[PDB]
């Protein structure tokens, strides 16, 4: 038996605006989990493999976000801030990137998927929807392990130089 | 009444420092500083598992509010024919890591990942002769790929199991042997046990030549038997209303064994 | 503390440029340009893994501004009872081309796209006998399909596995042997370990006849034991405040073996 | 201490060049060149085994960079009731390969592979009569299939076993016989022991008629007894502060035989 340890996981702190797909992706690298493994631990089954793709066709319910909150130690009201606000239409096909800000905070911000967003206001730069050199479309944000293009291996921080 | 608690001290378990225990603790510290794997061997009633418990307790975990703990020494007893998923499940559970389900390949990766950052220095495996033959590959991997010493603990069956694979024999070649009680050491032990463990309303005077004759034939030097014979005789004396172990009931108990 | 800075050095591992390492590297290169598969055999403490690893680092993967890294040499150690997917996943992740859930045909189609384009000239499989017998179908496939040399590294058992399948025995027929040290070569190596590894504040003079008696008995020619015994004796000596290994401390260590 | 060192010297072995051993080495070298199988016979204390070990160390393994060694002479000694698997097991270990689990056909097929590639010219089997009668089929097989001189070494009983099998006797008819010492040869040899083996501080004069009668009756011409008796007489005398051996002290020792 254990000598007086408290039950634990490699918890992670969320960044100031990352998407739920990106956060779950980091959580399941801090702990080595598969997408269906994290869904099974949370008790919500195969649901997590939709959310990592932004397949929010039926939206994340209060009861499902609370189930994830019991794993990841973030309350349901802070998990809701990683999803679009009520009636803010997102798009889940083109994954998009600022890249200039990815040097200030290495994350996929949820706001880059809003249908109303076309330029990052912190930097006044046009948002990217493909790698500026090889034209490859970005992987889903849960898979942003390297923080670079998967085809030509150019860092996302260097795509700051190639945009607008 | 007073009589009811007294079964509990007798029945209750305790740890008594002995030369044999001290010898291991210092040797293991050499192995833990040096990051050298090794094996401990000896007969099954020499009290090997207990010495390893006593060692674990001397190095408590450190825990902060948020990040995961430092735990220097891990102790596990595998089940019979323990396979790879079962070994990784035990390493993971002794740390109380919350994740419980997984593929064998997922537990492998996850175990390596909880030994890292958690800062483990030594892994002790008891009745290591229970390991299913293919799981020694996962142990050789833990030992080479992390700066973690591995200490296999077992009987002479452990060796016969090791000698069947050159790859395993060589990583685990160094070892220490747990021996039996004899001569003055058996006598001094008996005396310690009377003062430190039995504590009866009246001394049982065990070091007397006539009582040591009865204990030596009955116990044949195993610390296991000595403890069991003495406690059984003490409880059985107190329940008969005597204030000490009686030579008559020490003889009766020693007749069963 | 000066004492602490040093024990943490002696705890760690290092590489010494022995004749056996130079002999392997000069052999593997022939095979690389010739693009031919082969295997390396020898006893488990001869340092096969180290000599192969050291080779892998002589050829840093290269990078231009556009296309992916060119990766001439891959080294992998597989898991025990390694399936087809487990082999492909570990090849693919070494090349850092991460891959999703797929079935086994999908792992194979991706294994070929990542081995193509990206220049790969040689694959090295450590502990090759961890492979399940069917996986060799995948290993041969790769070796014949792409101009990639495949090297199988292992103990005598590896050949017991290979000689079961005449299909495999023929692609991997050529071989090299790692061997134990002896004679003048053991003595030169001991003198190298003293000035190269141990670096103690005054000399211990380990090539002396009296010390080579102790080392030759204690190590039996394995470079593994020689490296282990000397680190263990140096750490033990410094913890006692001795400026050197001495004959008695080297015997107190060697007696654990 | 001086006496301690002389005990620690005289309790060990040595090799003296003698006519019998020079005769064996010239004879075996002819059989290694011509590849004919043969046997060495003689009484049990003639030193056939020291003569064969002295031969092996004149033909040590010739090791190249990456191949297995060339091993001109392989010398093995079987255990009692040696079967077909135990013979291959020892041949395989002597060349430093590890033997793994399999069936009889596998040990044989593997034995022929390690005998091939590795240059092997001669196989010496000591105490040949420990072989089970069927194993001779495998000994002949090798001796006919590969360019190998098999030497069987043994006592007169060996021939009593061999004459039970027409097939074997005829492969192994050619022989050298060891004999006993006599006359001038026994006398000359005693002086070689005094100058090369005994190494005590003054001449013991063992070649005088009065001392040769003692040794002749005591030793009956066997080099074994001569060695054993002069070592005991040297040891015993040094402990009593003599610089030599004398009539009474050597009779004191001889009277034990
Ligand atoms: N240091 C000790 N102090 C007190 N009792 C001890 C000590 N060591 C062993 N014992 C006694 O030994 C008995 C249990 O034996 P233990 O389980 O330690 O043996 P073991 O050699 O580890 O067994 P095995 O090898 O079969 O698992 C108990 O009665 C316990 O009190
Ligand atoms: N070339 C070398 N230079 C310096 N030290 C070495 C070298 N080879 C081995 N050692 C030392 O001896 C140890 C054993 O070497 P290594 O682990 O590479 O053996 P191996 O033959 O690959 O083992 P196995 O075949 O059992 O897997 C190393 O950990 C290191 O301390
Ligand atoms: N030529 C020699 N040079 C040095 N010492 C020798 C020599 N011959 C014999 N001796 C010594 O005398 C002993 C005689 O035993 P030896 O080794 O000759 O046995 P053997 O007769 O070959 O054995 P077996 O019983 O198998 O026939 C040796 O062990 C060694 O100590
Ligand atoms: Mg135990
Ligand atoms: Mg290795």
């Amino acid at each position: 038996e254990a000598p007086d340890v408290k039950p634990w996981l490699f918890l992670i702190k969320p960044y100031e605006g990352e998407s739920l797909s990106h956060f779950l992706g980091r959580f399941r690298r801090a702990n080595h989990l598969s997408a269906s493994g994290l869904g099974t631990l949370a008790g919500i089954g195969a649901i997590v493999a939709r959310w990592e793709r932004f397949h929010f066709n039926p939206r994340p319910s209060q009861q499902e976000l609370e189930a994830i909150a019991s794993v990841v130690e973030v309350d349901a009201q802070r998990l809701a801030q990683m999803l679009p606000p009520a009636g803010v239409g997102m798009q889940h096909e083109p994954i998009r990137l600022c890249g200039a800000c990815y040097a200030e905070s290495p994350c996929h911000r949820i706001e880059w998927q809003y249908k109303s967003v076309w330029k990052c206001d912190r930097h006044q730069l046009k948002i990217l929807a493909k790698c500026p050199n090889c034209q490859a479309p970005f992987k889903m944000p849960a898979l942003w392990e390297d923080g670079c293009c998967h085809r030509c291996r150019m860092p996302f921080a260097e795509m700051a130089k190639l945009q607008k | 009444e007073w009589l009811q608690a007294e079964i509990a001290r007798l029945k209750g378990k305790s740890i008594v420092p002995l030369q044999q225990v001290k010898t291991l603790h210092d040797w293991l510290d050499g192995k833990r500083k040096a990051r050298k794997s090794c094996r401990v061997v000896g007969e099954s009633r020499t009290g090997k598992t207990v010495a390893c418990d006593a060692y674990r307790y001397r190095h408590k975990p450190q825990q902060e509010a948020g990040r995961p703990p430092t735990v220097p020494v891990v102790y596990i007893r595998p089940h019979q024919k323990c396979g790879p998923k079962d070994l990784f499940k035990k390493i993971t559970e002794y740390l109380k890591y919350r994740v419980t389900k997984g593929t064998v390949s997922d537990f492998r990766d996850r175990t390596i990942e909880v030994l890292k950052g958690c800062g483990v220095e030594m892994l002790i495996i008891d009745e290591a002769d229970r390991l299913k033959p293919e799981t020694f590959a996962d142990v050789r991997d833990i030992a080479e790929d992390l700066g973690i010493a591995v200490v296999l603990v077992g009987t002479d069956r452990l060796d016969a199991v090791i000698k069947r694979d050159e790859q395993v024999l060589e990583r685990f070649r160094a070892h220490l042997r747990f021996g039996k009680l004899s001569g003055e050491d058996f006598k001094n032990t008996v005396e310690m046990w009377e003062q430190m463990v039995l504590k009866l309303p009246v001394s049982s005077n065990l070091k007397s030549k006539e009582m040591l004759r009865i204990l030596t034939s009955a116990t044949e030097g195993y610390i296991g038997r000595l403890d069991e014979i003495l406690r059984e005789a003490a409880i059985r004396s107190l329940s008969r209303g005597l204030k000490k172990i009686d030579k008559a009931v020490l003889q009766e108990v020693a007749k069963e064994y």
